[PDB]
Formats: structure tokens, sequence, C-alpha cells
């Protein structure tokens, strides 16, 4: 029945002054927009029909035109920035706002999705969605004693949007705004849907994503001990996001850096740090340059949690770019730590891998290992054995890299080798 | 992150 009309025929029925009969050209639309390959969304757009599926928007007293507009409208919205900046620019924010607190549980779950389409767009449309007052009647939804009695495609679609309120960075959302979300959100984190808390750790890795005062805001609602909890999880799509709140968190100070260690996060790093999908690996590496970037105490935990001989292994075999997060963990490591924990450093055999990794071609890696070994060379002097490390640069095929590297485009590289060269290898 | 934007085809 209206499957497949010509936009010219949805049209005729949207302009027609019979409700019914727009009711169904409506629906027409919908479906048009439904498929996957390709939906019309510019003819609908060019046809001039976004004020007429706004103003639909409102008939109340017609609930399925409501709905099948609002469809169509996410839809739309779905697309490109301009097609998005299209449903906009008809007033379709405060129609959707509106249709948040609607009786059919179905149109306002279709709103709140159409929303996190206009929020998902940017900053920009994210700010006006927040201007327009969406994030009360958003969170007035989730006002519940258990978040279990709510429909879960429902709940999920709330906690996707929800996490589009808190995304993008230039600017950052409102801080009172994150303040106004956060406590939902730590709610959110604590249920047991999949994908509700893949979606919930997603807008928590935003909300890290910048200066160390928007980190704390999130620490200090204490969910951390929970993002290590998920960190665990079998779910990839819930590791994914949980490292990357984890991994933002510890850029932060030394102090938030700690509540992710007395929350147990090292002890997940074994896993982390062999993890198949190459991007856990990487992302788990990243982390740890960071947590290496500490105080002692906290390179201690490192060392006391049996890390050391993982990164070893990413340094030894790993795809280049976990590679060159090792090389940065252990030059952050080497130029924090104490001379015991250096020496433990060469103990767990870092020499050969690193000196490996000078044949690399990244002309910063190469400034990092050589920063690495300068400061193993200096941790060696205060204890007479600069030799041994000499000797055992030069057993791996090392001394043949830096005395190589005496003749690289880069300035620096050439002259921290040929110091390394000068000072102990005469 | 996960998709910006979200389709809906049912």
């Amino acid at each position: 029945g209206t499957v497949n009309w010509s936009v010219e025929d949805i049209v005729k029925g949207i302009n027609s002054n019979n409700l019914e009969s727009q009711l169904q050209a409506t629906q027409a639309a919908r479906k048009l927009l439904s498929r996957e390959k390709q939906p019309p969304i510019d003819n609908i757009i060019r046809a001039g029909l976004i004020p007429k599926f706004v103003s639909f928007l409102g008939k109340t007293d017609c609930s399925p035109i409501q709905f099948e507009s609002a469809w169509a409208l996410t839809n739309i919205a779905s697309g490109t920035s301009e097609q998005t900046k299209a449903v906009v620019d008809g007033g379709a924010i405060p129609a959707f706002i509106s249709l948040l607190a609607s009786p059919h549980a179905h149109i306002s779950e279709q709103a709140v999705w159409a929303l996190g389409n206009i929020a998902g767009d940017g900053s920009a449309f994210r700010d006006l969605v927040i201007k327009h007052g969406a994030i009360d009647p958003l969170l007035a939804l989730l006002a519940v004693p258990d978040l279990s009695t709510l429909a879960c495609g429902y709940l999920r679609n709330l906690t996707w949007t929800l996490s589009n309120l808190c995304r993008n960075k230039n600017p950052a959302p409102p801080l009172d705004a994150v303040e106004q979300i956060l406590p939902t959100l730590v709610r959110l984190l604590h249920h047991n849907d999949p994908e509700v808390l893949a979606d919930s750790c997603w807008a928590i890795s935003y909300l890290t994503d910048g200066p160390n005062e928007r980190i704390e805001m999130v620490v200090k609602k204490g969910v951390v001990p929970q993002l290590v909890k998920l960190l665990g999880a079998t779910e990839l799509p819930i590791v994914t996001p949980a490292l990357r709140a984890i991994g933002n968190i510890v850029t932060g100070t030394d102090e938030q850096t700690q509540k992710v260690i007395d929350a147990g996060a090292l002890a997940v790093f074994p896993s982390l740090l062999t993890n198949p999908k190459t991007n856990i690996q990487k992302e788990a590496t990243w982390t740890m340059s960071n947590i290496t970037a500490g105080r002692q105490d906290q390179i201690q935990q490192v060392v006391n949690h049996g890390l050391v001989p993982f990164l070893v292994g990413v340094l030894s075999k790993a795809d280049f770019k976990t590679q060159k997060e090792a090389a940065w963990a252990i030059t952050n490591y080497t130029s924090g730590g104490t001379v015991e924990q250096i020496v433990y450093l060469v103990h767990c055999g870092i020499i050969e891998p690193l000196m490996n990794l000078l044949s690399a071609k990244d002309t910063k890696i190469i400034q990092v290992i050589l920063d690495a070994i300068s400061n193993i060379f200096q941790a060696a002097e205060k204890l007479g054995e600069t030799e041994k490390l000499s000797i055992m640069i030069e057993e791996c095929g090392g001394l043949d890299k830096i005395e190589a590297l005496q003749r690289h485009e880069n300035e620096s590289v050439y002259k921290a080798s040929l110091n390394l060269i000068e000072k102990y290898f005469s | 992150s996960n998709p910006r934007k979200k389709h809906r085809e049912d």
C-alpha cells in the first residue's frame, strides 16, 4: 500500500488537505527513507518535505503521523551534516524535545533517536540541542527505581543519545550539562545490558578525553572501580571503551592515576598486553606508557604486577604502532625510575628488542629509544657498570645500529648517536 | 567512539 511510492506521489498526498492522505504519504516516505541501499534523502529534502514533517510532529491528535514523520526525520538526520542541518533548519529540535514526554513510548523513543542523530553531528548541534532543553526530559525518562523495567531497545537508545551529548571536544560539552548528566551515566554504568554498558563507557571515555578538571568530574563520581571491572569483560565492545576511559584517566594527575592503580587495573594488563585485537594491545600499551610516566611508587606497582616482562614482549613482537607505544613506555620508565628499577629492566631483557627497533624508519621512535639507552647508561654509571652494558649492547648487534645512525637525516638522532659512541664506546 | 549517527531501517 505504501511500498515504493514515487517522491511525486508522496508530495501529492502530503500536500492534500486530507490528514489520512497525509498519513499514508508520510508512511510511504518513511519506508522509502528506511531502505538500506541509498535512501533518497536529498530527493526528499529537495521536494520541500521537511517543514511538513516537522509540523506533523505537532499533530497530537494523530499519533501515527507523529511517529511516521519522526521516523522519516530521524533517517534524514542520520545522513550527512548538510542533511542533518536541513532537519535542524526546519525547526525539528524543539518539536522533537516536545515529543520526549509523549504518552506513546514508541514516539518518545523515536524522538530520543532523532535528537541523538542531531546531537551526534557535532559540537554546535550538540550544544544547540542542550540549549533547547533536551537534557531534563531525557533524564526524566530514566528516573525510575530500577532500569530493568524499561524496554531494552528504549534504554539502549536513551544511553546512546546521552553519549552523543557527552561527545566531541572543540568545545567540550558545557560543564553544567556534564554535571547534570553524570549521575544518570553512573547508574547506567552499573546496568547489566552489554550495549548500555558499552555506550556508557563510550560516554565516560568522551568526558575523560580532556584536561585534568574534566577527568576529575568523572573520577570524583567513584566510577573508576566499575570501569576496571568492565575492563575485564569478555565482550570486546565493552573492553574497548572501558580501556579508552582508563587510558584517558591516567593522562591526568598522579593522584587520578593512583585511583586506577588502587582499583586493581594493573592485574588486567597481562591479558590486555597480549590481547589478539591489535588496537586493544596498542591502547593498553599507550596506557602503560602514561603510568610509567608517573611516580617511582607507581613504576614500582608496574614492576610488582609483573608487567615489565609483558612490555619486553610487546617490544619484541607487536604491530609497529604498539611497539612505538612500548618504546615510549620504556623511555618514560627509564626517565622517572630509580637505579634499581632501571637495572631490573635490563635483567628482564629490554636491551635486545630495544636495539632491534633501531632499524625502524620512524625517526621519532629512534629518538625515543636513544633517550632510553642514554637513561639506562646513566643508571649504569652510578654503579660503575657502564662497560658491562656496552658489551651487552654490542653483543646483540646494537652498537652496529648506533654507529650506523651516525648518518641520519635528523640532526638530533645523529648527535645522540655519536654522543653514545663517544662516551660509552671508546 | 561507536557510530555518531544511526539510520533506522527495521
